[PDB]
């Protein structure tokens, strides 16, 4: 029911640029989103809960931010550049909805 | 740590109706409920439903009302998914994954050519 | 010599630690929790707060309620330290509630979703509905009468003996409050303190819950739950859901599960009210757990906390009356 | 010196191992229960808790009870102190019983049969019957009388002298109550306290005996049993039915075997409510014996416990009046 | 040991410097405020006056205050030692404020220009406008209610309960005061206090701050201000504007900049009366600062000061209730 | 009055297998069980009162378990299989009704 929309889909070439993968829900949110990580075809995990900390098993190089409706991930150092799909869910209420992004 | 090992693979006959199985070794199956999202193309992630193995009780999504059917076994501790009416629309990858989707399975990759 | 702080007759490192009470000839005295001694013998553990008194702001203290230095009236749900002994007065007549707003959706939902669309007002005024003064409490009523003399109102008892003799929003005005005296085991009621100076506290101080399981009737237990604003309100022990359905409802697990004459805890359907749905979320989803039937362990309990459970094969209204149920139950 | 928790003056050690009352010369004082001089002089082994100040929850404690520092008006039977001492008041009008089931089976089912489908209900509430008040309890009414002035109600006496001048349900409105003072032999009459702050504690704590073996009338006495739910309750002595029948209404045994005024206790029928009836028979069960007449001393009571008793040669009603008899004693 | 020659149980030493609650291990002590270990835990730093058992006058000592012993029906907002509890009662109707001059110049001009041809009338008595009993204050009245019964008026909470059931100068005649006991956690009421004995101190020894941020109703918040004239009010600390609105209204500065649910501080309005406003220009002519809002940090407090915040978007009236707003605001 | 019926009646060979000797009545039964032992034609004693605890004067090796309508009795080493019927009594209200089975 809850529409799940992200502000940028694809990622330009900006080499030493800040970065910030956003999603923008119909409604408002509650804090209440998870970071999911995917590398080629394998490794399908999250990495944080609630928008803010992480799964305990997954390194701090990952950190998420932001209040309201609009959630931001930043990338402290990225290391790669490669095709792997991001997945943006919030939690606030049924159904469970996803959404996109390109990084790493 | 958490892997699921399933068939290597499978022969079916053409139009032939295939179950996936997972299994869920890698903590207590009765304790956490197990979900089910497939992704398809031109439609992102679409989530199927939820079953919670101790008493059976389901909820589904408003498109997967009917298409699929959610049940599991204590016996064995694992947990099937039922499709009914298998139509070309049909043919997506189906992920099960425990309580806050935390641990995902191994889902095939179909390919006809 | 023990500090004993709250000045409560219990040592505050015992109230901290746990802390249980064992007659060895006849004779009582208190023990710090030992297990393997104590557990075999069916005793609770007890916990309490070191800086009150009286952990749960009734006014009967956790000396009292424990060692059973208490009026003998008190129902033995409240003789808990963490479970309030306050009245509740009443009058095909029957408990009601507020108002409902889960039913519209399906029944299984809580399971998978918790609050939002779903949620319960909740007043703390007594109310009742009509198609003989009833105590539904746990503490008595001696000298005063409600409004919608030496004889009390007992809790689980009618002001009218049996044999003797369309909303009824039923007042909180109450009588004064027997206090069991130290010096000798003789109970006298204080003129001075009345019941209504206490249920304030009672009910800012404390987690209300609901229970239907007996009866199809509605009874209205407080647990002490720890209110992280006011710093007092932190000293009493962490209380899970799970803790306080045992000690309050009578809940019991044998192994692992809990059920209640037999049914399993899972037959019951979990209702929040706006604040309480939203704080049960926050812990949920920091829990990574979005169902909440397999983590009642670690879920904790707070201040000004309703949480209302009713019975799931029997279908409610909105004054939560079981009008009707479904076909296989009625029929067998 | 002596710890005496309780403050009742007595030694809490004497109270758990028993002790007795004697005099040497013309003076009383205290001394633990020592066989072989004691019970020559028919002095009565005396129990009590330790930790209450009177273990019937009545407002005369155990010293004053036994010592005999108490209103001379009390009945010698509740100078026990396991025997409560509270009055009963009532109103050719005779004492009724609220409602009764036994009596459609066979009288002699007693035997062999406990519970099930026989009991009676029981209502402590005051209660008569017709086709001038009257005091059967064991303790004195002064200043108020009860709803259906400075004279008294004694008791086994009548409120106005017998030179003097179809239900009755008779409330348990009582006076204030008259305590010994300890500073000198006057006694005065507390304003604060009543009876009706007190008659709810001795209704919880203790177990009712009803009996009709003398003039066919119901006379209500209460023994002080050991409810294992509360700790402080549990400081009690272990009560036996042999006992609670020898200590209340002066059932004597000179052979092993109870008599009331010669009549033999398998003379009388045993009734028991629907918790009462249950625990007797898992008390049975547990002794494997199915009779409950000679098992009288292994019986142990507890709170709550409602024990009624008649006799079989008469024909009783619902309301618990000897109607009729069997032929040959009414012949002779 | 401590001097406290306040005698409110917490050193005066630590009253001055700052002092904090926290909780080791479910037991609360005080510690004087250290720097890099309590800031990172949420506590707040307390400061109290060392000559005053209460701060702002309110029967609740600057100890209950803090350490939770107060009665728990107070408003978390008066727990602060400087923040007045008193409560306020009031009966489509709204609060109203009796007089306001701003408006006929630009909204804007309080920027630049403080007080001269804008001011606002104050007023302590409780008013009201229409076209049920409502306590907005931060204090219960237990036993008496208002001139335009064992049941309280708790503060955010009405008289009646929601499901139960052109002026109005409502005076100021409350009931007695509920004081926490220090023997025990029982709370009583003392019959012969009385709120108007302490009403008329509170309005003298604070400043009355009143503000309209959350649903468009005033809130009527007083601080503990220093009056110079008293000797005893020089014991007060030192109170700046931004810290009264902080500890009173809820702001909170996350980058030092002043906001109130996402709202920033410019956005409000500030109003002052005659001899506010001269106090607030002299302060501002010392400083060098013709505006206030940028200085906020550095303007102090005085006693019998009454500042009223108001919200820029949306047009007033004489007695202060959004009737309009701008065009663009009310279309989105 | 209470008829007393039990689930098995014949035992089946079945060797190193679970062993439960049940009985059902027509109504419930608040644990008023008893459990009896027989020799050939001779010792005829009870075991078990209260479906739960022993004579006393019997080993331990017996152990009565159940609660609410069906109460099975358990052996944990079986020594001898010979014909020996058994009794099952319940003891809720008269008269007193016996069982059967056969073990041991
Ligand atoms: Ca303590
Ligand atoms: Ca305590
Ligand atoms: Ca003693
Ligand atoms: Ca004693
Ligand atoms: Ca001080
Ligand atoms: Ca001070």
């Amino acid at each position: 029911a809850a529409a799940a929309a992200a502000a940028a889909a694809a990622a330009a070439a900006a080499a030493a640029a800040a970065a910030a993968i956003s999603c923008r829900a119909s409604q408002d949110i509650s804090n209440y989103l998870n970071w999911y990580a995917a590398a080629a075809a394998a490794a399908a995990a999250l990495l944080i809960y609630y928008t803010s900390r992480l799964h305990s098993e997954v390194p701090s190089r990952f950190s998420g931010s932001g209040s309201g409706t609009d959630y931001s991930l930043t990338i402290a150092a990225a290391a790669a550049a490669a095709a792997a799909a991001a997945f943006c869910q919030q939690g606030k209420t049924l159904p469970w909805t996803f959404g996109g992004g390109t990084k790493l | 740590a958490a892997a699921a090992a399933a068939a290597a693979a499978a022969a079916a006959a053409a139009a032939a109706a295939a179950a996936a199985a997972a299994k869920a070794s890698g903590y207590i199956f009765t304790n956490y409920n197990m979900h089910w999202v497939a992704a398809a193309a031109a439609a992102a992630a679409e989530w199927i439903g939820a079953i919670y193995p101790r008493t059976g009780d389901t909820s589904y999504n408003q498109k997967f009302k009917g298409k699929a059917t959610l049940t599991a076994d204590k016996s064995s501790s694992t947990a099937y998914a039922a499709a009914a009416a298998a139509a070309a629309a049909a043919a997506a990858a189906a992920a099960c994954a425990r309580d806050g989707f935390a641990y995902w399975a191994a889902a095939a990759a179909a390919a006809a050519a | 010599t023990v500090p004993d702080r709250d000045n409560d007759g219990i040592p505050d490192s015992l109230e901290v630690e746990g802390y249980t009470v064992d007659v060895k000839n006849k004779r009582t005295f208190l023990s710090p929790w030992i297990s393997n001694i104590h557990e075999k013998k069916g005793l609770t553990k007890y916990k309490s707060s070191p800086e009150k008194w009286s952990t749960a702001s009734d006014p009967y203290s956790d000396f009292e309620k424990v060692t059973g230095r208490i009026d003998k009236n008190v129902s033995p749900e409240a003789r808990h330290p963490l479970v309030a002994a306050y009245p509740i007065v009443h009058v095909s007549t029957s408990r009601t509630h507020t108002s409902e707003v889960h039913g519209n959706a399906e029944v299984h939902a809580s399971f998978f979703d918790i609050g939002g669309s779903v949620s319960a007002g909740f007043s703390n005024s007594n109310s009742s509905t009509v198609a003989r003064y009833v105590n539904t409490g746990t503490a008595p009523i001696y000298n005063v009468l409600p409004t919608t003399l030496s004889q009390i109102l007992a809790p689980n008892n009618y002001y009218p003996s049996k044999n003797l003799a369309l909303r009824l929003d039923t007042d909180q005005v109450y009588g004064n409050i027997a206090t069991y005296n130290f010096e000798n085991g003789r109970v006298r009621v204080d003129t001075g303190s009345n019941w209504s100076e206490v249920l304030p506290q009672i009910q800012e101080t404390t987690a209300r819950i609901i229970f239907n399981g007996k009866d199809l009737n509605l009874v209205e237990r407080r647990i002490a739950a720890v209110n992280p604003s006011d710093p007092l309100e932190t000293t009493k022990p962490d209380m899970t859901l799970k803790e306080a359905l045992k000690i309050a409802f009578g809940f019991n697990e044998p192994n692992g599960n809990l059920q209640y004459q037999g049914k399993d805890i899972t037959e019951f359907d979990f209702n929040f009210d706006q604040q309480t749905s939203q704080n049960i979320k926050n812990q949920l989803a920091e829990l990574n757990a979005t169902n909440i039937y397999t983590v009642l362990d670690k879920i904790k309990l707070n201040a000004k906390m309703n949480i209302l459970i009713r019975d799931k094969r029997f279908h409610y209204d909105r004054n939560n009356i079981a009008v009707g149920a479904d076909e296989s139950v009625v029929k067998e």
